[PDB]
RNA sequence: GCGGUAGUAGCAUGCUAGGGAGCAG
RNA sequence: UGACUGCUCCCUAGCAUGCUACUACCG
């Protein structure tokens, strides 16, 4: 807290990585032997060898994916079009990269054109569409971490907010595990820069063996190692036209991440009934489970949600560092003293503050998080849980403790400002019981930065327990960013659930005998997926009719709303599956004289198939 | 399958078997014929099951050793190419300016951010607009990083040559604005 | 992990193991080769050992496959699987062998620990990859055999032309002069440190080296021992005479250089290779000068064996050819740098094989031949792949340093593969002009094995002198003594005043080290000292045992001095075959 | 007379591996 | 040029378990 304010006096030209040069065989190197942190200080590696013979593999992983060296054998580079630090171009040329229009489906626009769908006047219309860029986009969308700024936060509330956070993580377990057992899926991904010339994540966890992996990993316990971070635009559907951006880590960074995280956030992602929801499927019930979790035993419920401005391109580095730290409890017997600070100050110097590669040159990222690592999703979730602790701690030492008609919450607030600013080191009652009052009058349920509560009202009202207002200033003086009212909702009619969690409305309605909670989506962006493709062969509806079973799964329970089109839309969905299949079997049977048959083939244009997708019975 | 080392005594047995069934003798023979022929197809089913479970099993081993083979070339090949990359890249560090400035440090080490601002022998500079580009590269000749640079090319967002004697305010809505200018250190490298 | 074996050249991934060379073999070829021979061992892309926990097997008979891994009788589990059964062992490509006849020679190549005769023999008598292996293999085991040797602990240093050096506990003093070379690293605190490179004289130690190094605490001399690469190209490319001169230009002129030299180019110009069949100082150094502007659009590539026979490889081609044509390579030990290093592009580059710039020619000359074995004839052929070339060097010569044979001689027939080539089918050249010699060396090595193709060219005044003196032999270590030596060259000088600035053959370089201890001349290696000899020579008796003399060792010997050859008849000689003049000690 | 065992065929259930596709943060 | 997670549908291959069936051996 304190390095951050006296960081901004000196020159930004004497922060990043300490090099030096070294010998391999009499010739000379250009390496990295330490760090210079804006938060952490000076870092030095703690096995580093001047003079060696021919290196080996790893080592030649390691100073492939060093900066160092590309900086150093590149060109001077002054660039007007951002506002940021720069440091060299690779090439002699610079890279302009556009984004592409959509491919129209005709047929499918025909089909629902002529079963009296976009109408003049009706309610529903596209609005989802395929956005094109030009040339200088990426670099724009880049220019957009001049939001982030240095923030100095109140140290003797953080450091209870932390404790508090701390007990709502505590169900689970971690620590390190071995090479063998790490779990990775679709290993055709990219593995960054510079190792993208040459091969995939495939070609790099083939040739690497288990001992060279579990040396690479335990090498990043005593030494630090900086890596570059490349960025990538996006083509995919979206209601807005601006670029999106994100980016990819490189292998080096993964591989290691992996190991050291992977038993928790396996453990996260397995639990049913906690406050993260992360793993938890909306099919076979799923949906209505979380909601009556979610309810609690609350005395006055309300329903609230907001919203974060520039989530990641505005989040301080403070918090990043608290959400690592919180993570990295779960060590406390694999792993010693300064195993610890040297993995946070690889995850620091990795994933926090780092060169990007952007078009063909370097840069100096300010700060904020990286989406695309290997933790992104459970350190927003600690994050946006920091965030509700502190509005809640806001709200209730910010009251007339003379109009508490109660006594017991007047303790509480005396307790909880001296527990502040009168006690030095950790108080586990008071935690607790904070926890549990947090727990019965402040029900959350989180998912990565979109969060639904139920509160009581009453307190609220009487300011006892966070509002709207609350988060609002707590955004303002620790996010330096304003969040208008005009993207929060409020409900005061529990038989209507949240107004919008991840993209989805809900509806109660009457399925077998009880009532049940359903998510349906907004029928535009059905239809806008029906409509608009990427790639030219999903404008042939018969070369992939799976598409539109999905398309129809997720469109069933739109035919409960009490609206007319919006069963129409699932309707349409099963009528052109049906037509597909009949073009199929006959347009295959003409030219040729192959003779198809129906069986169990029906099932896909019936509503039965798609009814059981929503009824509490986990098949497959 | 057909001539594993019991089929022999199998064929013999069932052969002589039939061929005094179809002699016609008393039941006593057939009964014999019977517990034979069932003994014998009982003792050809293990040895005909036994040496197809191990056919499959060679073949999935002789598969996984030739993936392991594919693999390890494919690892001596990448490592050949970061060898070949790491060393073509070395041929560009100036062994003079570079060894200037890291003996002035006083134990070796030098922040990685001032490396291309004083060793570096070219500069890349891109331009929004002509009021930018008035304020920072006017003429023949500028100043940044405390040292004097010469333009030596200038080019478009098409890639294409720009003269400066058109880089004008009249003539600037005709030109693809994200110029790139490339200079020379004058007097110190290249 | 893949490729062809050395007898099928069929695709494979089965190394065998208790070979030291680890060679690519076939599964019928492996298994023949396990059968026959006491090597139960062999290595595939995983090891063939038992992975049973606690056991330790290392057959290939013995184990059965399993599950994934191996085992044996002991831990087979239910579902196992022998591997060494059908006389086939298992591996990749097991339907696509062909297998092999010649595994009895293979296997004798692989056995031969390098014992006796039959060794070279059988080396020299095989199929071209057998020739290959067997060349590595020797070379192999000749480089174990001498790094199988101690440290030189060092600690201080007396003078010049001094040393206290000690070896290991249980170590041997190790071989002599610089056909031995003494190559050492020394440490300060964590590395290796230069010493130099040197060559000791006797035990009083003068150093026959090239350098001064300050010399005391920690040095560590040793012969440094090399890993052996694995060859590529054969011994030798089979020739075919051509019809078209291509790329090769005869001049308009005649760069008369030498006479017969226009016809040297005239049958050198068709055949893949030739040979320099040259009689010391006859010819044996500037033909290939005169070639050099015969034709000057020829890449014309220069070597030889050793870096100390660079004499005639150095100095015509400076003194005469152009200053920019030639072309140096050398390592960076001390030798003649009178040309450029670092310079690809060039028609004449002169070095040895020990290490050149990779590079592709169509002419080459090599020289000295006796003592070239098969390996050093296919590293050429490799590193140099060219369209005709030239070995200079004559079977009446030294043979190789192969202290690894004991009982029988190396002869000319089994120096190497093309040294017995221009013996069956007789010499690509063969030339009769000593350029300066009497005719002692006519009569003697024609009659021996010349064959009076060269004849008289100086006179005979017969001022040599051979004796009747014999001599006594007596053994100490591996270098003896003769006191008919340290008595004998003040005997033999006693009046005669021709000899005393000759040059003294060494069969046994401590015996020349104490003649210069007690008398004084100079030392004169026997093996790579072919050009370094001077005007007059003594040849002295120093041994009368098989060290030296059967035939091949004399016949440069003889030449090494020009008119007062003392040549006295030291042993078992070629005594009765000539005319030679006497006088009597009294 | 009943049971056990050994192969063979059809059917069902849950995992692992490979491929194609959909949604969400 | 194509990041990190989570969930779901479809197709094929293998393994394990269970149900039924057809012969044969044994008591
Ligand atoms: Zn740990
Ligand atoms: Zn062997
Ligand atoms: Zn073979
Ligand atoms: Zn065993």
């Amino acid at each position: 807290n304190f390095n951050v304010l006296f960081s901004t006096v000196f020159p930004p030209t004497s922060f990043g990585p300490l090099v030096r040069k070294i010998f391999v065989d009499g010739v000379p190197f250009v390496v990295s032997t330490g760090y210079h942190f804006r938060e952490l200080g000076v870092v030095h590696n703690q096995d580093v060898n001047l003079h060696s013979s021919r290196l080996s593999f790893k080592e030649l992983l390691v100073y492939a994916a060093d900066p160092a060296m590309h900086a150093a054998s590149g060109n001077l580079l002054l660039d007007k079009r951002t506002t940021c630090f720069s440091v060299a171009a690779l090439t002699n040329n610079v890279a302009f990269q556009t984004v592409k229009p959509g491919n129209f489906n005709k047929d499918f626009y025909d089909f629902a054109v002529s079963k009296g769908f976009f109408k003049e006047g009706s309610s529903v219309e596209l609005k989802h569409f395929f956005f094109a860029q030009d040339g200088n986009a990426a670099i724009s969308d880049y220019d957009y971490y001049r939001y982030n700024l240095p923030t100095m936060c109140d140290i003797r509330q953080l450091l209870f907010v932390v404790e508090v956070v701390d007990k709502y993580f505590d169900c689970y377990d971690g620590g390190c595990i071995n090479a063998n057992q790490v779990i990775v899926n679709n290993l055709d991904k990219s593995a960054g820069f510079p190792f993208n010339k040459w091969g995939k994540a495939r070609l790099y966890y083939d040739s690497m063996s288990y001992e060279d992996q579990d040396a690479l990993f335990a090498y990043t316990k005593r030494n630090v190692i900086p890596t570059i971070t490349q960025m990538n635009l996006k083509y995919a559907i979206s209601a807005k036209n601006r670029a999106r951006t994100v980016a990819g880590v490189s292998i080096c960074s993964t591989m290691t991440n992996r190991q050291f995280h992977q038993k928790l956030l396996k453990s996260i992602a397995a639990t049913r009934g906690a406050t993260v929801v992360i793993g938890t499927s909306k099919f076979y019930g799923g949906w209505h489970n979380m909601l009556k979790t979610v309810y609690s035993d609350v005395e006055n419920p309300h329903l609230m949600g907001w919203d974060y401005p520039k989530c990641d391109r505005a989040m301080p580095n403070m918090l990043r560092i608290m959400a690592s730290l919180v993570l990295a409890r779960k060590h406390t017997t694999c792993c010693s003293l300064s195993h610890r600070f040297y993995r946070l100050a690889n995850e620091c110097a990795q994933v926090l503050s780092e060169m990007v590669m952007c078009g063909g040159s370097l840069y100096v990222k300010p700060g904020g998080t990286s989406s695309g690592d290997a933790t992104t999703a459970y350190a927003n979730s600690v994050f946006n849980i920091c965030q509700a602790v502190t509005a809640n701690v806001n709200a209730l030492l910010s009251t007339d403790g003379n109009k508490i008609a109660d006594k017991y919450v007047r303790n509480l607030q005396h307790r909880l400002y001296e527990c502040l600013y009168r006690n030095r080191d950790v108080d586990t009652d008071f935690v607790n019981e904070f926890y549990a009052y947090l727990r019965k009058h402040f029900s959350m349920m989180i998912l990565s930065d979109d969060a639904v509560v139920c509160f009581n009202s009453t307190y609220a009202s009487q300011g006892l327990v966070a509002s709207i207002k609350n988060f609002k200033s707590v955004l303002y003086y620790q996010n330096n960013v304003f969040m208008s009212e005009a993207k929060c909702w409020t409900e005061t009619d529990l038989t209507k659930g949240p107004h919008e969690f991840c993209s989805q409305h809900t509806m109660l309605v009457k399925q077998g005998d009880d009532y049940v909670y359903l998510p349906y989506p907004d029928p535009s962006r059905i239809l806008g997926a029906g409509c608009f493709v990427d790639d030219i062969v999903k404008t042939d509806g018969t070369l992939m009719i799976e598409r539109f079973v999905s398309l129809a799964i997720d469109a069933y329970p739109l035919t409960k709303h009490p609206n007319q089109e919006y069963a129409d839309v699932f309707h349409l969905y099963l009528q052109y599956i049906r037509k597909l299949h009949d073009e199929l079997t006959g347009h295959m049977l003409d030219m040729y004289s192959v003779m198809l048959t129906n069986d169990n083939t029906s099932r896909y244009w019936e509503p039965e198939f798609y009814e059981a997708m929503y009824t509490p019975h986990t098949v497959l | 399958f057909s001539s594993l080392p019991s089929y022999a005594a199998f064929a013999t047995a069932q052969e002589a078997y039939e061929q005094a069934v179809a002699n016609g003798d008393s039941e006593v023979v057939l009964k014999k014929l019977k517990k034979s022929l069932n003994v014998a197809k009982s003792e050809f089913d293990r040895d005909a099951a036994m040496q197809r479970k191990l056919e499959k099993m060679a073949d999935q081993a002789m598969t996984q050793m030739y993936k392991q083979a594919r693999s390890e070339d494919k690892r001596a090949k990448v490592t050949s190419a970061m060898q070949t990359m790491l060393f073509t890249m070395l041929r560009k560090l100036d062994n003079d300016a570079l060894n200037n400035i890291i003996n002035n440090a006083r134990d070796g080490c030098v922040p990685l951010n001032i490396i291309p601002l004083t060793t570096a022998a070219k500069l890349m500079v891109v331009i929004p607009d002509y009021n930018t580009y008035k304020n920072t590269c006017d003429g023949t000749t500028f100043t940044y990083a405390s040292a004097l640079w010469e333009i030596q090319q200038v080019v478009d967002a098409d890639s294409k040559i720009v003269q400066l004697s058109e880089i004008s305010m009249d003539n600037s809505p005709n030109l693809a604005w994200p110029l790139i200018v490339t200079a020379l250190r004058a007097n110190s490298a290249v | 992990a893949v490729g062809a074996c050395v007898l099928c050249n069929s695709q494979t991934s089965l190394r065998c193991g208790a070979c030291i060379r680890r060679p690519f073999l076939c599964c019928k070829c492996c298994y023949d080769h396990v059968i026959s021979t006491s090597h139960k061992l062999v290595l595939s892309v995983n090891p063939y050992v038992c992975n049973a926990p606690g056991c330790d097997v290392t057959d290939v008979t013995q184990l059965y496959l399993g599950g994934m891994s191996y085992y044996c009788k002991s831990h087979k589990p239910p579902i196992s699987f022998p591997l060494c059964a059908n006389g086939q062992v298992f591996g990749l490509y097991k339907n696509t062998c062909v297998g092999s006849d010649n595994v009895t020679d293979f296997n004798a190549i692989a056995t031969c620990d390098w014992t006796n005769a039959g060794d070279y023999i059988l080396a020299n008598t095989c199929t071209e990859r057998l020739k290959l292996f067997a060349a590595e293999t020797l070379k192999a085991t000749e480089e174990t055999f001498k790094l199988s040797y101690g440290i030189a602990t060092v600690r201080e240093v007396l003078s010049d032309r001094e040393l206290h050096l000690s070896w290991e506990v249980g170590k041997p003093r190790p071989p002599l002069n610089r056909n031995y070379v003494f190559t050492g690293y020394r440490v300060t605190k964590n590395s290796k440190v230069q010493i130099g490179e040197y060559t000791f004289e006797k035990g009083a130690v003068v150093y026959r080296g090239t350098t001064t190094y300050k010399l005391n605490v920690g040095d560590y001399f040793v012969l440094t021992s090399h890993t052996v690469m694995p060859l590529s190209a054969p011994t030798l490319v089979p020739q075919e005479h051509y019809v078209r001169i291509t790329g090769l230009y005869p001049t308009l002129n005649i760069s008369d250089e030498f006479s017969s030299n226009v016809a040297n180019y005239q049958k050198v110009g068709m055949q893949k290779y030739s040979t320099l069949q040259g009689p010391p100082g006859t010819g044996k150094s500037h033909f290939a000068i005169g070639l050099a502007l015969y034709y000057p659009s020829a890449r014309i590539v220069y070597t030889a064996c050793s870096h100390a026979a660079v004499d005639a490889l150095c100095e015509k081609a400076l003194k005469y050819l152009p200053i920019d044509k030639c072309s140096r390579i050398i390592p960076a030990v001390e030798c003649f740098d009178k040309f450029k290093v670092n310079s690809t592009l060039e028609q004449y580059v002169f070095c040895t094989v020990n290490a050149l710039p990779e590079t592709t020619a169509d002419i080459v000359v090599f020289d000295e031949i006796s003592m070239a074995t098969n390996y050093d004839l296919s590293v050429v052929n490799a590193r140099l792949r060219a369209k005709h070339y030239v070995y200079i060097g004559d079977p009446a010569q030294l043979p190789a340093p192969r202290t690894l044979l004991t009982k029988g001689t190396l002869e000319p027939e089994y120096f190497n593969s093309v040294c017995r080539l221009m013996k069956t089918i007789g010499p690509d050249m063969f030339l009769g002009t000593c350029r300066r010699c009497p005719a002692e060396i006519v009569d003697t090595v024609s009659a021996l094995v010349y064959d009076n193709k060269l004849k008289a060219h100086k006179d005979k005044s017969a001022q040599c002198f051979k004796m009747f003196y014999k001599g006594v032999i007596t053994h100490d270590v591996s270098s003896a003594i003769n006191r008919p030596q340290i008595g004998v060259v003040r005997e033999f000088l006693t009046r005669n005043p021709a000899w005393r600035k000759a040059v003294f053959i060494s069969p046994y370089n401590s015996q020349n080290a104490v003649a210069s201890k007690i008398l004084g001349l100079p030392t004169q290696t026997v093996d790579s000292s072919q050009g370094s000899e001077y005007d007059y020579v003594i040849f002295t008796q120093t041994t009368e045992t098989a060290h030296s003399c059967n035939v091949n060792r004399f016949n440069v010997a003889i030449t090494r001095a020009k008119v007062g050859i003392l040549c006295i008849m030291s042993d078992r000689d070629l005594y009765d075959k000539l005319q030679f003049t006497s006088l009597e000690i009294p």
